[PDB]
Formats: structure tokens, C-alpha cells, sequence
């Protein structure tokens, strides 16, 4: 749930026969970033 | 702790203004025509008590209280710049037409979420007024075909004009007594969003280009030239035949022969085209 | 990847880097065509294209060029996902102030600008002026101006007076803040003012002004000029049926600002007067204010409606009630719910699944098997094969169901056993076939319940679901050592009838060769199911590790008991099946079978025990009828006798010799005493309801009634429910709080009356009202414990320290409640336990205690052992594996990475829905007398009077401590001496509970000094000389002269010399309290031990939730501050003053005691810091400060578990002490040098600084700390992360503090990775975070 590229790439792994389990990114957090940056408060990823 | 407000602070600021008499406005308007810095300040500040009563007349409209008073002030600045003191017109009567003109323009351009042109928004003003009188005259609901007969208009014209006002509502506002879920969680997309539908179009594209490379050699370049499945651009029969085959009927004879061959491949492979298209 | 999510300020130069275009036109879509326009809120040039690989005008639409810009329309071709990433910006002509830093509770601008809260809005609204950079002038920047003040100051000074008003004035003050020089003024004026209110406001300013220097955020960035916009996909414009669109309310707020921002630029380009400019700037402030938040002061109303518009900040608060989308319910795929159904033909590790559900859940798995086999060529042809229901799709479907553990869960999940993995079996029907034994863990009955399913896709999830989530692994409950897979009511019924004793039966007296001869003789119809026979079996004992001996024993048991031993494996003796096999008797057999055999042979034994329980339950057709409810014939004798006794009480009340309050209590106890006689006569008839004969006249045995078998076996119901069917129901109390006097004499068999049934509706309706509310109170208790215990995952194997509390069994009352074998079951030993002898050691290293060492302690007389508990650990940010116990679903020790903080909070909140004189003491078990911490004086007559209230008279057994232990009050009479013989039923102590005696120091005469005849002392007598003593006067009824006077009876010798007590310099003079009477007159010899004066004197969820909150009660208990002599101060000031005069060091201050409550403290008595002074409950804060840190954990365990003990649930002590570790984490400071005076710092931060200052330049820099107690709600607010703190707390309160501080927060913990979406370090994810931290600037 809450993905765009992760769900499509996972469905191909089930048909191929090997479960790669790609990481992806949840869509519930990508929306929260765009809503926070639009309020005048900064948020970034230091990594 | 004092009272903090927006409409109350502006009403007290305009109260400390001098009175405008008829024997003084004739001299102020005469000096403003020649061009002076003090002429525009004293003439615009003396008429601030007039736009507050005109903007308050259009209550219960799309614009708020501060939106009507501020927009009406732009018409007063333009009125004192185009006034003709030699014509003998009144300074207060000439500015009344400019204050009322700027108010009606902001309603037809800022109330609705979709800006409508001016030459088409005036046709809807007389349609709403004609439907208001016909509502209480017939003691029934305003029908779409009933206004067409009263205003002498076709049924196809009133259906599109009365249907132009969509009256869009909010989405986050939920319906019902309990607000358990909004309308954001009830909408769906029109394109293919399911993972199964996105995989069928990708697997079929990788098989169509693969079946053409294994079908034949001379017939493969003819189907790729007619239909750009390998990234090529689509061309007509006369454009494709001018550079290959040098004829208009030689490129079509091979097309039907290769079409019957691919028809037998999809039948024995298990595609079952007779059941899909039915 | 990414890590260390930080929060800072949005700089105006950085906002322009995020945006790609400037939004200037408010219109979005054309009227005729449905296409966006340039420079709009939905434009394609700024945000991106609408369709996939297509521009607006349609010039470039090929799929070849990935990135290109069209010459006609300036739009870059891309996918449809780019429209959610790119943002815009609106460049305002005039700056606007942010509202998050203005209307919040902490005014970030008020303390920084040294202004008031109301002054910030006074300048922004163009009401009052303010001068900046005055220099050498009379006014400064701190002073305010007005309409008449600004005009007079301009003509007075003229120069060096720069005054501004509006948003530009605050922006000018925030620009030239000079934070490098402003910090020097705060560090010099802090110790100058000694006022507490002045040093608190100055400490908050330095805490925030220093955050802007280290984080790099300038104070001028709080105000903004250009603001970003939301992507157009988050506020979409999707059409509906009929050509009607749907606009989001967030787009209306953005369109209102652009309509006013463009008017500001047009008005400022024509030399407009300053009066009209302030009107527009005030409208722009309200527009931006209504765009961020809404509903506080603005409350913007939309068109054709009345509800306020939800803004951006309101969208986060409105998202599932001030929470995140990840913390709320999320819709997941590969799931499905249906009605459950019991299946007796399934194994313990597998379950049932319909054929129609398996085709939809495993749909992607069928497409992969058909392509690899060769039947389906493409994926489109395989879709028409699973929807056609062919005969070859079922053979390939069962290939992926063989090994694929699916998940099962119910709607309410209150423990870890609610989600278990099973192996699905293809069954026909539309219901989930569930195992009968597993229903005890789900706590679900078969009445229409629905259980959802889950299918793991990744093979990594299939391995952790088979080894951890399997139903065969979680055979033991996580709460205690009792197994959760126990035979239920239906299985225990067939096993109880199989193991039964009978006097006469068919085939009794014969012998058999082995167990093979018993089964053949029974199924042949020639032998009864239970007959006294004798058999010889070949049993194997597993007492030796790795060796299985064989022994033959000829035992004489029943026929059914020999058949049950066939299911029992060869690792248990035959004595375990010789009982009646009740429910509580079989729960200990599985717990013993799993401990001495293993897990592989226990699952097979649990399945064969269920198979033999259902097969033998159908053979015995047990049924309940009207003849099974045996009504006792003597029941009518008790009712007719009690009916004549109540009429005698009513005949007396008619006259008036007895009051109403006396007759009410004298009749409500008669029916309670008569209810015992009815139940005693029923159990004596129901148990002996069998008459048999075997070569004799009469012989009695156990009854074979159907009602007795369903009550003695504990299958369904208890002994309290059988009394409602056989005997009377009792006194049905009203829900108002009072008990109804009229009882219900009739039972369920004889039928209730009309008025008797209406009374039963009162208690039945009140029970259903508390059941629905029990799910909200117990659900709220488990929601606060998991939020404080979310970061307590085990990370270390062993600390290396020896710090633990003592463990002693419950010796309260007459007998013991919980022995030492249950409290020290599965815990490591802290120190080396010593033998009760001279000098011998048992545990040389102090390792863990298994089930073998439990019985080993029963051989010796050891009673006091110390164990390492998690409340006294030494690790940092975690809990060691050695300090934690071993009570888990498995039998071995804990693992490195198991989240013990979550499994301990669920074990407490799960059973929450099941929750709601002494004058002379005697002994029960004879033994010796063992005194501890008590001092008394022996009298010449034989009595013993103790002047201490902390004396505990404990009874000792012949080998050590007995099961009896009592407490001795102050001034009690103990005729028995310490260290005597045993005495059963004797009296060892006697005292008065109402009259409080006063102890005497020595003998001799007494002289009353300080007595005022009329103000302090008043000689009063009774009728006919009834009471003739020296009665003192009250403190309020005294005169003005005797208001502060207090008498004190001095004790001296008879010869005339002053006598004093040894130890103290001042004599021991007894004071005269109020309403006191002296038994002996002044000048008479009084012996020791005589009374000097006579001073006469709720449970369930609200009790457990109050102890975890550590809330101060209404009437706390006042304890002593230090040991020493106690005395009274001045009582004329309206309150009592209590001072302590120790022998080593006294104290200048004295505690004040109020006059509202009583005071049991006596003057001249050696008080201690242990016992209490005032009666009533004791506050938990006084135990940690005065008694210790190890005593607080003992008080909570002995109080929280006592609430769960009244119901019968068993919760281990390792889960209660686990939550106590988090509440005792933060500590206080009492010495400066490194931080402020009063600051709440964690113990992990103080220990890393105390040990560092010992090895450095200055060793005196280290300061001491003191432990403080915090509630479960207060300790949860100390989260260093902001994503885990914004879940339960306010969103605008955590984000505002995290912005002005600039704290770069990492993703360490468990609640942080759930919202983000990364792996969880608890469990199998510990190896992932270990490799990530290792390869990070370490090598
Ligand atoms: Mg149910
Ligand atoms: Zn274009
Ligand atoms: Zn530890």
C-alpha cells in the first residue's frame, strides 16, 4: 500500500518467480513533505 | 487588552476626515487637472466616506466586506484622473458611475473558481433575473424548457446556458451527521492504476515486437513501416511506397499476406481473440 | 537511501530554488475547453504536463524524447508523477508575518523582541508605531508610539528618529538582532536578580536565543516574503457525473491571496495615499493567516455553505484526529474477511480456506506458475484461464498453497496472540475453518464473528511467519508460564468422564496384559469405560539427560485412565493421569510435558489429546434436563424459617423501640447468612446424588449428574452460577449504590414472579452498560503504556553490574499467597545465595533459574534471594538480556533484538476489560517468634509494651520463616516473649484499635506544668460520678490567653529530683493533647507501660490507571524528614509545627502539619523516616524521595498486582517492573556547574557526564542527581523525535519547537520507522541497522 513504483515492480517479481522485495518509498510520507514545505517550515534528508 | 479587528479598524480611520463642501471641491478638481502631488491626496481622502456606503449595499454576495470596499477605492482614483471640470458635471455624481462599475467587474471575475469572459457572463445575468420572476409567478419549480418559451429561445440554447453555471462544491466537506471519511477517500482515477492492468500492456508490447522479429525478414520491415511499433513514425501508403517498393499496390499485397500469418500465430498460441472481442 | 531527517527554517533564497515558476493569474481552467492556462494554479509550465509524454498544445507527443521543451508552449515533457514533486511560489509585494510563531502558547517573537503578546498584533495591524535605531534620543526601540505620540516626537527631535509600522517594522528588528552580542547581556544579568519569576523568564530567552546560533537559522527567517504553493495533484480537479467539477477548499485560500497580491502591486504603482495602503496590507495579513490555519480567529466561510475551510495546518490536525496516515488504519491488499467455522478435522498448524478466496488472494502466484510450466504463453491469456474456472487451474493452484503460511487476525487485537500464521487448506464452502484449540488465544466465539486474512508475498516474510508467527510456536502465553493452548470446555468434558472412579461397573476386578488389551476389551462391549482393574505398563522416565530407562509397574487404575496414557508420550510417568483430569489439572500437564520433552512431541500430543476428547465426548451423550437441577428438599425449611424471622423485625419496628438504621443492617445480614445454608445443603446433595451397590446394602460415591460434571470440571460456569438455578439468587443490589432488602427466593427452575423479574433487570442492565465502556477504558490504558515503552528493545547481552532488589514471598495474613518458586521463576540471580547454615554457597556464579532449580530451593530453607531486575539495570537506551527474565512463548532465554517493551505493555492492558475490628490477633500455624526492627521494655508483671509503631511480629517455623507474619502497633500488649515454643490458635498480641495509649519513659511522680484552669485544662465530671479525670480543653474553645499555652506532664522521681531518658539531654515529658484525660493525678507514682492519655480515633481500572499516572491523592500521608525526637511547635499560627531534633545534626527548618487531619505523633518519641505519621494512603512521590529507589518498585508491584489478584488473572512481575524503568528514567539536578538549577535530565545523559568529569581538568565540575517519579503521560512527552511526538501531542506545538531549534533527529527507535517506512530494528531488523551504522564514517 501507499506506493507507485513499488507496487508495479513487485507484481513483475511474482510472475517471474523470484521475490526481490524492492524498497520503494511510502506515499503517506511523500505527501507530508509537500504539505510541510508549503507552510514555511523547512525539512530535508541529511543521509 | 484592546479589541483587535479588521473591519472595525478601517471604520475608525475614515472618521477623521474633513467635510467636503461644494465651494471647495471645484478648486481641488481644478488643481488636480494640471497635475500636482497635493491635489490627488486631498481629493481622494475627502471622498472615502462614500465608498463605504456603496460597497455595503452589495451584501450577501461572493465578495466579503473588506473585498468590496478595497476594490471600490480603485474606481475613485481613476474617477478623479478622468474628471472633466469644464463639462459642469458634479464631482460626486461622476465618481458614482466609476465606483459602481468596478464593483460589478470584481463579482463576475473573482466569485466563481473559473473566470468567465465578459461577453458571455452578461447573458447569464438576465437569465437569473428572468428565472427569479418566473419562480414565484408559476408557484412551481423553474423548468429548463419553461424559460425557453417565455424568453422566446430554443431549447438547445437554454440547456447549455443554464447548464454553464456548475456551482462547484467543496471536496473536504463530508456529508452526513458523522464525519468519518471525506470525499478524498471515495474518488478513483480514470487511467490504469491497478498493477495488473499496467503489466498486461507492458507484457503485450514486449511480445508484439518479439513476434515480428521472429515471423519473417522481408515482411517484418513492411509492417514496421506501416505501423511504428518499433519507435518509427507512422506514414501513409503513398509516402511509404515512394521510398520502398516504388508502387502503391505492392505494399498492400504483402500486408494482407503477413496479416493472415499473424492471425494463425495468435490462434495457436492461446490468445483466443474470438473470445476477447467476441 | 536517506537518514537523519532534519527541520529548519525556509529561507527566502531557498524557496526560489524549490519552485520552478511564478503563479500570477488566479484562473485555472478555461470555460469552453478543459485545459489549464499559463501562470495559473494548475499551469503546465510551472508544475508539469497533464498527460503522459504530451505537451499542452500537442506539438510534441512522441515517446522518444524523455526531456525536451516545446517551442510553442514552454512545458517539459515528462510522466504524470512529476506534477506531484514540482512546486510553485508567490512573490508578495510586501512581507507577511508567520502565524505559527505568533498565536502559539510560547510567543517566539515576544521573548525575542522583548515585547508582550498583545503588542505583536498591535504593530502588524497598523495601530501603533515603533521606532528603530534611535541612538542618542529620549525614546528607545522598546517604547511604543501612538497617533498623537508619533506626531509630537517628530517635531521635537527631528533627526535620528526612524519609525516604522506594519510587517516591515518586525522584519527590521529581526534583521539587526546581533545574536553574537545579545547573548552577553543575558549571561550577566541572570545571577543579579534573586526573584524566581524574573529568573524564569530570562532562562527561557537564553534557551531559544542560543538555538538560532548553533543551528544556523537567522531570526529574520521567521518572517517570510515569498511563500510556496501546494502541488496541483494534492488538490486535484476531477470531473463528476454531469459535467460538474470538484474543487478542494485549499485552492480557495490560494486564490484569495493572489487576488489581493496583484491589487497591492497595482495600488503601489500610482502614488496612492498611505491611508489606502494600510487597508490593503491588513487584508494581505489576514489572507495569509487564513491560508495556514483556520477556525481560531479568522473562521473564513465559503460560499453556499457554513463550515469553515480546512487549511494546510488544519489538514494535518484533521488527518485522523491530529495523527499521521501511517499511525491510523491503512487499506492493504491481499486480504479478505469471512465468517469463521470450527473444524475438528484440522491440525494445530493448519487451518481452512475457501476455494473462491484462494483464487483471489493467490492470483499473482497463479500467473507465475502457468508461464513457467508452459500452459499459458502471455499474462493476458492466463487471466482468462482463472476466470473461466477450467479443470486444470485447480491442480496448479494447490501447488502454491502447500507451503505458504497465511496470517489470521480478529478485529480487536489486545495481545500478540491475536495475529497467528496458519497453513491454508483448500476447503469447499464460504467460511474459514478454524482450529478448536486455538480459539482460546483469539478469545472469539462462533456466533457470527469475522476474521481477516493476510498473504505474505516476499519469501523473507514467509520465513519469519513460519518460525515466529506459527501456531505451534506460541503455545505458551506471554503473560505467565501457563500455556494458552489448553483443552476447552468441549475437550475437557470428554476427558473428565474418561478418567472417573466408580464403585460397581461391568468388568471390574479383572486384569490386563498391557494397554493393547484394555482397548480391545472395551471396544468389544464386555468392559465398562471406568472399572477398577489392574494393568502392567512399560513406562519410560526421562530423569536422566540422553537416557530413557524402562520400568514395569503393576498399577490398579480405571479402564478409561489406561486408554488416556496411550496418548501421553514416553517422557512422563503414570501418576500424571491418575487424577480426575480437570481443567486446572490438565493445564499443568501440558506445561510439564513441554518442559521435559520438547516442542515437537508436544504439538503432536496436543492434537491427539483433542482427537480423543471429541471422540469420547460423543459416545457419552451428556444432556441437561429438568431432572438434573436437583432442588434440595430442605430448601423450603430455610425459606419458611427466615420468613418468620423477618416478620419479627417488622413487628418490632411498628412500635418504635428499634430505629430505621439498625433494622436495615440486622435484616440484610440474615439473608446473607441464610444463603450460605442453602448453598451448603445443595453441594452436599449434588455431590452425593448417586446410590450404588456391590455385594452390600448401601454405598455412596460421586454423583454422575450432568450439571455436576459441567461445574466441577471447570468447563463452563463456576459454583456461583449453580446457586442461581438450584437455590435462591440472593439480594439483587440496585445500580444506584444500595442493596435492595427484598431478596429473590425463587430460582430459574421454579420460575420467577413479575416483581422478582423486574428487580433482576437492574443488575443485568448495569452490567451491559459497563461492558461496552470496558472496551474504551482498557483500550485507552494500553494506548498510553505502548507510547512510553516503545523504545525499550533489548540491545545488550549483559551489563556487568550487580544491582537488584530482594524477593520475598507473600507472608501476609495467616498463610502464604505466592511462594518463592513462582516469583523467582525464570530470573537470573544477582549475588551468590548463601545456605541458611554457617557458611555455604549454592549458586557460585548466580546464573538463571530454570524449572529444575525451583524445586532445588524447596529442599533448603532459603527465603530471601536477590535477582537482577530491569528497573535497576546499567545499560544506556535499552535493557540488557541478562537483566531480563525468561518468561516468553519459548522456554529458553531472551534474544538480542526482541522488543520487550511492547510485549510488556500489552500483557497489562489485555485483562483490563475483566476488571471492575482487629482488636486481638491470633496465629494459625504454630511456630517460634522472630522479631525484626522492634524495641520494647519488658514489665515485671510479664507484659511487654512497645513504644514503636514499626514493630513487625513475625512467626518462624521449625526450619525457618513460617507462613504467619503480623505487625505490632505502638503501645500494644504482648504477653508472649520472643523466642518461644509453638502454639496453635493462641493469642500473641492484644491492643485497643480506638483508644491510642501513650507510652511512659520511666517510673516516678508526675507534675503538670503549663495547665490553665479555664483555657487549657477543665475538670469535668459525668452523671453520678461516671467519669472523673483531668480533661484538657480544645484548641478552638480556649481563651485568648491560653491560645498558645500547651501543658506538658514532666516525669521525675518521687524523691524530688528531675528524671530524664537516656540518649537525649532533655527529659521525656508527656504533652497534653486536646480531648485527653489523665488517668493518674499529678504527684503519684506511675509504672512503665501504663496509658498516660486516651486519644480516640476503589478498585479495578480507576485503581490501576491511577497508580501508573502517579497522581497525588486528595489526602496524602505525611512522613518524617529525618530520624530523631519529635515535638510540637507553635499552634497559635493556625497550623501545627512539627520539628525534629536528631542527635547527630539538627535542621533549622521545621515542617508544618495542618489542623484539619489527625496527628498520631507523640512528643518525646524517637521517630524514624520509615513509618508514617498521618493515617490514610501514601503518595508514591514520598517513597522515592525518603524511602529509596528499590522500595518504590516493591510498593508498585505489591499494589498493581493486588488488583489483578482479586479477579484470578496471572501477570508476571517482569512486565510491571518494565514500565517502572521508563518512569524512573528522568532525574533532577540540585547543583549547578553544567546546567541550570532545576532541569529534568535523563539518567543516561547524567551518567555519561559524571564519569567524564572524573578524568579531566577539573573534578569538582560533576554534580549530583536525584531520582524523580513521572507519570505515564508525562514521561511520554520527552521524545527526542518529532515524528513520534506528533502522533499523540499537538502537531503545531512540536513542529514549532523543532523549527526554531533546528535539531537534526535520527530514525532510531521503533515508532519512527513506522511513519517513515524503513525497517524496524526490533527483531530480525537488528542485523540491518547494525550494518548500516557500521559502514557510516567508521570503516
Ligand atoms: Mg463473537
Ligand atoms: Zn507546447
Ligand atoms: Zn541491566
Amino acid at each position: 500500500s501507499d506506493d507507485v513504483n513499488g507496487r508495479t515492480k513487485m507484481y513483475k517479481n511474482i510472475v517471474d518467480g523470484d521475490h526481490r522485495m524492492e524498497a520503494g518509498m511510502p506515499e503517506s510520507f511523500n505527501v507530508l513533505i509537500k504539505e510541510i514545505r508549503s507552510l514555511g517550515i523547512d525539512i530535508e534528508l541529511e543521509t | 487588552t484592546r479589541a483587535l479587528d479588521a473591519t472595525q479598524l478601517y471604520l475608525n480611520e475614515i472618521g477623521f476626515s474633513p467635510l467636503l463642501t461644494p465651494e471647495e471641491e471645484v478648486h481641488f478638481a481644478r488643481l488636480a487637472q494640471k497635475g500636482d502631488p497635493a491635489g490627488r491626496k486631498r481629493m481622494i481622502e475627502s471622498n472615502l466616506r462614500l465608498v463605504v456606503k456603496i460597497a455595503r449595499r452589495y451584501v450577501n454576495r461572493g465578495l466579503s466586506l473588506l473585498d468590496l470596499i478595497e476594490e471600490g477605492n480603485l474606481g475613485l482614483i481613476r474617477a478623479v484622473e478622468k474628471f472633466d471640470p469644464e463639462r459642469g458635471f458634479r464631482f460626486s455624481t461622476y465618481a458614482t458611475w466609476w465606483i459602481r462599475q468596478t464593483i460589478e467587474r470584481a463579482i463576475m471575475n473573482q466569485t466563481r473558481t473559473i473566470r468567465l469572459p465578459i461577453h458571455v457572463v452578461k447573458e447569464l445575468n438576465v437569465y437569473l433575473r428572468a428565472a427569479r420572476e418566473l419562480t414565484h409567478k408559476l408557484d412551481h419549480e423553474p423548468s429548463p424548457e419553461e424559460i425557453a418559451n417565455l424568453l422566446e429561445k430554443p431549447v438547445a440554447e437554454v440547456k447549455r446556458m443554464l447548464g454553464l453555471n456548475e456551482r462547484v462544491t467543496s471536496v473536504d466537506v463530508s456529508l452526513g451527521p458523522d464525519s468519518d471519511k471525506t470525499l478524498l477517500d471515495t474518488l478513483t482515477d480514470d487511467r490504469p492504476t491497478d498493477p495488473c492492468e499496467l503489466l498486461q500492456d507492458d507484457d503485450l508490447s514486449e511480445s508484439i515486437d518479439q513476434w515480428l522479429t521472429e515471423l519473417t525478414d522481408k515482411q517484418r520491415e513492411v509492417v514496421i513501416r506501416r505501423f511504428g511499433l518499433r519507435g518509427h513514425e507512422s506514414s501513409t501508403l503513398e509516402e511509404v511506397g515512394q521510398e520502398i517498393g516504388l508502387t502503391r499496390e505492392r505494399v498492400r499485397q504483402i500486408q494482407v499476406e503477413a496479416l493472415k500469418r499473424l492471425r494463425e500465430i495468435l490462434e495457436k498460441n492461446g490468445l483466443s481473440s474470438d473470445a476477447l472481442f467476441q | 537511501e536517506f537518514d537523519a531527517i532534519r527541520i529548519g527554517l525556509a529561507s527566502p533564497e531557498m524557496i526560489r530554488s524549490w519552485s520552478f515558476g511564478e503563479v500570477k493569474k488566479p484562473e485555472t481552467i478555461n470555460y469552453r475547453t478543459f485545459k489549464p492556462e499559463r501562470d495559473g494554479l494548475f499551469c503546465a509550465k510551472i508544475f508539469g504536463p497533464v498527460k503522459d509524454y504530451e505537451c499542452l498544445c500537442g506539438k510534441y507527443k512522441r515517446l522518444k524524447h524523455r526531456g525536451v521543451i516545446c517551442e510553442k508552449c514552454g512545458v517539459e515533457v515528462a510522466l504524470a508523477k512529476v506534477r506531484r514533486e514540482r512546486m510553485g511560489h508567490i512573490e508578495l509585494a510586501s512581507p507577511v508575518a508567520h502565524i505559527w510563531f505568533l498565536k502559539s502558547l510560547p510567543s517566539r517573537i515576544g521573548l525575542l523582541l522583548d515585547m508582550t503578546l498583545r503588542d505583536i498584533e498591535r504593530v502588524l495591524y497598523f495601530e501603533s508605531y515603533v521606532v528603530i535605531d534611535p541612538g542618542m534620543t529620549t525614546l528607545e526601540k522598546g517604547q511604543l508610539l501612538n497617533d498623537e505620540q508619533y506626531f509630537e516626537a517628530l517635531e521635537e527631535f527631528g533627526d535620528d528618529f526612524d519609525a516604522r509600522m506594519g510587517a516591515e517594522a518586525v522584519h527590521e528588528l529581526l534583521n539587526a538582532i546581533d545574536l553574537e552580542h545579545e547573548i552577553g547581556r543575558l549571561r550577566e544579568e541572570i545571577p543579579q536578580t534573586n526573584s524566581e519569576t524574573k529568573i524564569k523568564k530570562l532562562s527561557k530567552r537564553l534557551k531559544l536565543m542560543e538555538a538560532f546560533q548553533g543551528s544556523g537559522n537567522k531570526p529574520e527567517w521567521m518572517v517570510l516574503t515569498v511563500l510556496p504553493v501546494l502541488p496541483p495533484d494534492l488538490r486535484p480537479l476531477v470531473p463528476l457525473d454531469g459535467g460538474r467539477f470538484a474543487t478542494s477548499d485549499l485552492n480557495d485560500l490560494y486564490r484569495r491571496v493572489i487576488n489581493r497580491n496583484n491589487r497591492l502591486k497595482r495600488l503601489l504603482d500610482l502614488a496612492a495615499p498611505d491611508i489606502i495602503v494600510r487597508n490593503e496590507k491588513r487584508m494581505l495579513q489576514e489572507a495569509v493567516d487564513a491560508l495556514l490555519d483556520n477556525g481560531r480567529r479568522g473562521r473564513a466561510i465559503t460560499g453556499s455553505n457554513k463550515r469553515p475551510l480546512k487549511s494546510l495546518a488544519d489538514m494535518i490536525k484533521g488527518k485522523q484526529g491530529r495523527f499521521r496516515q501511517n499511525l491510523l488504519g491503512k487499506r492493504v491488499d491481499y486480504s479478505g474477511r469471512s465468517v469463521i467455522t470450527v473444524g475438528p478435522t484440522l491440525r494445530l498448524h493448519q487451518c481452512g480456506l475457501p476455494k473462491k478466496m484462494a483464487l483471489e488472494l493467490f492470483k499473482p502466484f497463479i500467473f507465475g506458475k502457468l508461464e513457467g510450466r508452459g500452459m499459458a504463453t502471455t499474462i493476458k491469456a492466463a487471466k482468462k484461464m482463472v476466470e473461466r474456472e477450467l479443470p486444470e487451474v485447480w491442480d496448479v493452484l494447490a501447488e502454491v498453497i502447500r507451503e505458504h503460511p497465511v496470517l489470521l487476525n480478529r478485529a480487536p487485537t489486545l495481545h500478540r496472540l491475536g495475529i497467528q500464521a496458519f497453513e491454508p487448506v483448500l476447503i469447499e464452502g464460504k467460511a474459514i475453518q478454524l482450529h478448536p484449540l486455538v480459539c482460546a488465544a483469539y478469545n472469539a466465539d462462533f456466533d457470527g464473528d469475522q476474521m481477516a486474512v493476510h498473504v505474505p508475498l516476499t519469501l523473507e516474510a514467509q520465513l519469519e511467519a513460519r518460525a515466529l508467527m506459527m501456531s505451534t510456536n506460541n503455545i505458551l502465553s506471554p503473560a505467565n508460564g501457563e500455556p494458552i493452548i489448553v483443552p476447552s470446555q468441549d475437550v475437557v468434558m470428554g476427558l473428565y468422564y474418561m478418567t472417573r472412579e466408580a464403585i460397581n461397573a461391568k468388568g471390574e476386578g479383572m486384569a490386563f496384559a498391557d494397554l493393547q488389551e484394555v482397548d480391545r476389551a472395551y471396544r468389544s462391549g464386555q468392559a465398562s469405560l471406568h472399572a477398577r482393574v489392574k494393568v502392567r505398563i512399560n513406562e519410560k522416565i526421562k530423569g536422566e539427560d540422553g537416557q530413557l530407562t524402562a520400568n514395569t509397574r503393576i498399577v490398579d487404575t480405571t479402564v478409561g485412565r489406561a486408554l488416556l496414557f496411550q496418548v501421553v508420550p514416553a517422557g512422563l510417568p503414570f501418576d500424571v493421569v491418575n487424577q480426575s483430569m480437570k481443567k486446572k489439572a490438565i493445564s499443568k500437564l501440558i506445561n510439564h510435558c513441554y518442559r521435559v520433552v520438547g516442542l515437537k512431541d508436544t504439538v503432536i500430543f496436543a492434537d491427539q489429546l483433542m482427537y480423543t476428547g471429541f471422540a469420547y465426548s460423543t459416545i457419552s451423550g451428556v444432556s441437561i434436563g429438568v431432572n438434573d437441577f436437583v432442588i434440595p428438599d430442605e430448601k423450603a425449611r430455610i425459606i419458611n424459617a427466615a420468613t418468620d424471622e423477618v416478620k419479627e423485625i417488622e413487628s418490632q419496628y411498628a412500635s418504635g423501640l428499634v430505629t430505621q438504621g439498625e433494622k436495615y443492617n440486622k435484616v440484610i445480614d440474615l439473608w446473607s447468612k441464610a444463603n450460605d445454608e442453602v448453598s451448603k445443603a445443595m453441594m452436599a446433595n449434588l455431590s452425593k446424588e448417586k446410590v450404588v451397590d456391590r455385594e452390600g446394602k448401601e454405598v455412596d460415591q460421586e454423583s454422575f449428574n450432568s450439571m455436576y460434571m459441567m461445574a466441577d470440571s471447570g468447563a463452563r460456569g463456576s459454583a456461583a452460577q449453580i446457586r442461581q438455578l438450584a437455590g435462591m439468587r440472593g439480594l439483587m443490589a440496585k445500580p444506584d449504590g444500595s442493596i435492595i432488602e427484598t431478596p429473590i427466593t425463587a430460582n430459574f427452575r421454579e420460575g420467577l414472579n413479575v416483581l422478582q423479574y423486574f428487580i433482576s433487570t437492574h443488575g443485568a442492565r448495569k452490567g451491559l452498560a459497563d461492558t461496552a465502556l470496558k472496551t474504551a477504558n482498557s483500550g485507552y490504558l494500553t494506548r498510553r503504556l505502548v507510547d512510553v515503552a516503545q523504545d525499550l528493545v533489548v540491545t545488550e547481552i549483559d551489563c556487568g553490574t550487580e544491582h537488584g532488589l530482594l524477593m520475598s514471598p507473600h507472608i501476609e495474613g495467616g498463610d502464604v499467597v505466592e511462594p518463592l518458586g513462582e516469583r523467582v521463576l525464570g530470573r537470573v540471580i544477582a549475588r551468590d545465595v548463601f545456605k541458611p547454615g554457617s557458611d555455604e554457597v549454592i549458586v557460585p556464579a548466580g546464573t538463571l533459574i530454570d524449572e529444575k532449580w525451583v524445586d532445588f530451593l524447596e529442599v533448603m530453607s532459603v527465603d530471601e534471594v536477590v535477582v537482577r531486575s530491569p528497573i535497576t539495570c546499567e545499560t544506556r537506551h535499552g535493557i540488557c538480556a541478562m537483566c531480563y527474565g525468561r518468561d516468553l512463548a519459548r522456554g529458553h532465554r531472551v534474544n538480542i533484538g526482541e522488543a520487550v517493551g511492547v510485549i510488556a505493555a500489552q500483557s497489562i492492558g489485555e485483562p483490563g476489560t475483566q476488571l471492575t475490628a482487629a482488636d486481638n490477633v491470633q496465629v494459625k500455624n504454630g511456630g517460634t517468634i522472630r522479631l525484626h526492627n522492634l524495641k520494647h521494655v519488658v514489665r515485671a508483671d510479664g507484659a511487654l509494651v512497645a513504644v514503636s509503631r514499626s514493630g513487625e511480629l513475625a512467626v518462624a517455623d521449625d526450619f525457618g520463616r513460617e507462613r504467619e507474619r503480623y505487625k505490632l502497633p505502638y503501645g500494644a500488649v504482648i504477653s508472649v516473649k520472643e523466642g518461644d515454643k509453638v502454639d496453635p490458635g493462641a493469642i500473641v498480641a492484644k491492643w485497643d484499635p480506638h483508644t491510642h495509649p501513650i507510652v511512659t519513659e520511666v517510673d516516678g511522680t508526675v507534675a503538670f506544668v503549663g495547665m490553665e484552669e479555664g483555657i487549657t485544662v477543665k475538670r469535668q465530671t459525668d452523671e453520678l460520678t461516671g467519669l472523673t479525670n483531668i480533661e484538657v480543653m480544645d484548641p478552638k474553645d480556649r481563651p485568648a490567653a491560653g491560645k498558645d499555652i500547651r501543658p506538658a506532664v514532666k516525669l521525675i522521681d518521687a524523691a524530688g529530683k528531675d528524671l530524664l531518658l537516656p540518649g537525649t539531654d532533655v527529659p521525656a515529658q508527656y504533652f497534653l493533647p486536646a480531648n485527653a484525660l489523665v488517668n493518674l493525678t499529678d504527684g503519684a507514682k506511675v509504672s512503665i507501660g501504663d496509658v498516660v492519655a486516651r486519644i480516640p480515633q476503589t478498585g479495578g481500572l480507576p485503581r490501576v490507571a491511577d497508580l501508573f499516572e502517579a497522581r497525588r491523592p486528595k489526602e496524602p500521608s505525611i512522613l518524617a524528614e529525618i530520624s530523631g525526637t519529635i515535638s510540637f511547635g507553635k499552634e497559635t499560627k493556625g497550623k501545627r509545627r512539627l520539628v525534629i531534633t536528631p542527635n547527630d545534626g539538627s535542621d533549622p527548618y521545621e515542617e508544618l502539619i495542618p489542623k484539619w487531619r489527625h496527628l498520631n505523633v507523640f512528643e518525646g518519641e524517637q521517630v524514624n523516616r520509615g513509618e508514617v505519621i498521618s493515617d490514610g494512603p501514601s503518595n508514591p512521590h514520598d517513597i522515592l524521595r525518603l524511602l529509596g529507589v528499590s522500595s518504590l518498585a516493591k510498593y508498585i508491584v505489591n499494589e498493581i498486582q493486588d488488583v489483578y489478584r482479586l479477579q484470578g488473572v496471572k501477570i508476571n512481575d517482569k512486565h510491571i517492573e518494565t514500565i517502572l524503568r521508563q518512569m524512573l528514567r528522568k532525574v533532577e539536578v540540585s547543583e549547578s556547574g553544567d546546567s541550570s538549577f532545576i532541569k529534568g535530565d535523563q539518567v543516561e545523559l547524567t551518567q555519561v557526564l559524571e564519569e567524564n568529569e572524573q578524568l579531566g581538568t577539573e573534578d569538582k565540575f560533576p554534580a549530583k542527581y536525584e531520582r524523580v517519579l513521572l507519570g505515564i503521560t508525562k514521561a511520554s512527552l520527552s521524545t527526542e523525535s518529532f515524528i513520534s511526538a506528533a502522533s499523540f501531542q499537538e502537531t503545531t506545538r512540536v513542529l514549532t519547537e523543532a523549527a526554531v531549534t533546528g535539531k537534526r533527529d535520527f530514525l532510531r527507535g521503533l515508532k519512527e520507522n513506522v511513519v517513515v517506512g524503513r525497517l524496524i530494528p526490533a527483531g530480525t531488523g537488528l542485523a540491518y541497522h547494525s550494518e548500516r551504522k557500521r559502514q557510516r564514517d567508521l570503516g
